[PDB]
């Protein structure tokens, strides 16, 4: 009744307020990979060009323009922030902190904190709702909504930025009155997708149930 | 030598392979990503790499 009402009314607030999570991701990577990509020949190869890892680690560390594109999504889910995200945040922020311009010898670490932290902003955007799904007091959909969660979860491990547009496309979908667009968008190239499109589609009925 | 760059998101048959300049290599993406412009070959040229393989996100 009531409650529902509320409940419905807080994810609807949640899914708006974070509905460029996707777009704003990806935009993190597009401006790293290339430098991600510097890096790891760097630290897995013989390639030694100290001033190409310079300037990469100089993307991640500039002006701290990146950190900062961190903390504002932090900020979007700042009523649900999981205590994992701060911390690596902060993991982030050291390594940063121990590269000095021409010295290269933290650049993997510059890197692997980067990704780390990069799986963990799709990772607190499911906590998110996993938090306020769990306040629901419908029992179909309370379940339905923790299998989401963990066939999301799974997703994320096979593909950390594929897995956050479909996440953020189907539950934008969703509450937005919007039949969930069920089959394979990526070729069915990530195994993780087909189970995660069912419990989504499993979501969308329960959701539809509470909606009438 | 162009060393060919390890690729986030990319098929990486070629990473760690060092090729003379104006050698061509096929750069293929996983899907969901692409080279900038749909580009699919780069040439070892006196700079580096043209264009620059990175696989970013696609719409
Ligand atoms: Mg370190």
């Amino acid at each position: 009744g009531h409650m529902n009402q509320r409940n419905i009314n807080e994810l609807k607030i949640f899914v708006e307020k974070a509905k460029y999570y996707s777009i704003k991701l990806d935009a993190i990577y597009n401006e790293c990979t290339g430098a991600y990509n510097d890096i790891m020949t760097y630290s897995e190869g013989t390639f030694s060009d100290q001033s190409k890892v310079n300037q990469a680690i100089s993307i991640f560390k500039k002006d701290n323009k990146i950190v900062n594109k961190f903390k504002e999504l932090e900020k979007i889910i700042e009523e649900y922030k999981p205590m994992f995200l701060s911390k690596l945040i902060d993991d982030f922020a050291i390594e940063l902190d121990q590269a000095v311009d021409n010295d290269v010898s933290n650049a993997r670490h510059v890197a692997d904190s980067y990704k780390k932290l990069r799986k963990s902003v799709v990772l607190a955007y499911i906590e998110s709702f996993d938090v306020i799904s769990s306040k629901f007091v419908d029992s179909k959909f309370v379940e339905a909504s923790k299998k989401f969660v963990n066939k999301a979860k799974e997703f994320v491990e096979e593909n950390d930025l594929i897995a956050l547009e479909c996440i953020v496309k189907t539950i934008g979908d969703m509450v937005n009155d919007r039949e969930i667009n069920s089959r394979s968008r990526y070729n069915n190239f990530y195994k993780k997708e087909a189970d995660f499109l069912g419990a989504a589609v499993e979501l969308e009925g329960a959701y539809k149930a509470i909606k009438q | 030598k162009c060393y060919f760059p390890y690729l986030e998101n990319g098929y990486n048959q070629n990473h760690g392979r060092k090729f003379v300049q104006g050698k061509s290599i096929d750069v293929a993406c996983h899907p969901g990503y692409a080279l900038p412009k749909a580009q699919t070959t780069v040439t070892c040229m006196e700079n580096g790499w043209s264009p620059t393989p990175r696989c970013i996100r696609v719409k």
